[PDB]
């Protein structure tokens, strides 16, 4: 930041953005877990087929 | 009523005769055989039946009397996933000319129909008509690359429709498609990040990933991933 007001601006912006990134990171990793288990539920039969 | 294989070939012969005629082709839409024929083709791998259904498909798309008639038939085809089957059959090779020449013709015409549905005017018109129901424009990546800027037209009226539907759509399909298209806009047009933040699509999709329908949740997660493709 350039001034203390810009520090407040950038601090709020980074707080919001890192919170959003943490939210979507948790969500995307849980999504990988979900889709990977969805595939694994039948993949062995997929392999043999 | 699940009649026998030879009988299937015979009745597809009859519908292929009807499709040969322009006016009889126009008449038979009152039944719409294509939803039945598309899936029954999955079992009827036999050359006889597969050939005759391909010929009937060509006859539909050839002798359809109007551009709207061709669009109706082709829409039935694509929404019942005939295009991927035509690509698979094109990879396949057969005894005589007709099967492969018809598959090639059908690929040509289905591709033309897909481009037409991918028209920017069609995208705007489906947004106006509420038809956010997986028309090929939605998944045609080339269209998105070419026309993502078109969502800025009329002062972002397309995005405004999408973001109003994100809180007005009773249909989960429409809601999910709205969230997904909002995400695709950010994916394909970098400045759209702040436009979506302004319109609330950011918040709307990041919330609707907790929507009551898992399909809407999934599409909203895809859209939020688009928004988070980078900073």
């Amino acid at each position: 930041p350039e001034t203390p007001q810009e520090r407040k601006e950038m601090a709020s912006g980074v707080n919001t953005r890192i919170d959003d990134l943490q939210m979507v990171l948790n969500q995307t990793e849980d999504h990988r877990q979900r889709v990977l288990q969805a595939a694994a539920k039948n993949i062995r039969v997929w392999f043999i087929k | 009523n699940k009649c026998g294989f030879q009988l299937q070939y015979q009745m597809i012969f009859s519908i292929w005769l009807l499709a040969f005629s322009p006016q009889m082709c126009e008449h038979l839409r009152r039944y719409n055989i294509i939803p039945v024929l598309s899936d029954i083709l999955q079992e009827s791998v036999k050359e006889k039946v597969t050939r005759i259904i391909l010929a009937a498909f060509r006859n539909f798309l050839e002798k359809s009397t109007e551009r709207e008639t061709r669009q109706e038939y082709a829409l039935a085809m694509i929404q019942c996933k005939v295009l991927k089957q035509l690509e698979n059959l094109e990879q396949q090779k057969y005894d005589d000319e007709d099967i492969s020449e018809d598959i090639k013709f059908l690929l040509e015409k289905l591709g033309e129909s897909v481009q037409d549905l991918s028209s920017f005017d069609e995208y705007s018109s489906e947004l106006k008509s509420g038809r956010l129901e997986w028309s090929p424009v939605h998944k045609s990546e080339k269209f998105w690359r070419e026309n993502a800027v078109r969502l800025n037209e009329k002062n972002y009226e397309l995005l405004k429709i999408l973001t109003k539907l994100l809180e007005v759509s009773d249909d989960p399909q429409v809601l999910a498609v709205a969230a997904h298209d909002v995400g695709e806009y950010v994916r394909h047009y970098p400045r759209g990040k702040r436009v979506i933040e302004q319109l609330g699509g950011k918040q709307l999709v990041m919330n609707h990933m907790h929507h009551e329908d898992q399909q809407v949740r999934y599409n909203a997660l895809l859209a939020v991933q688009k928004l988070m493709v980078h900073n």
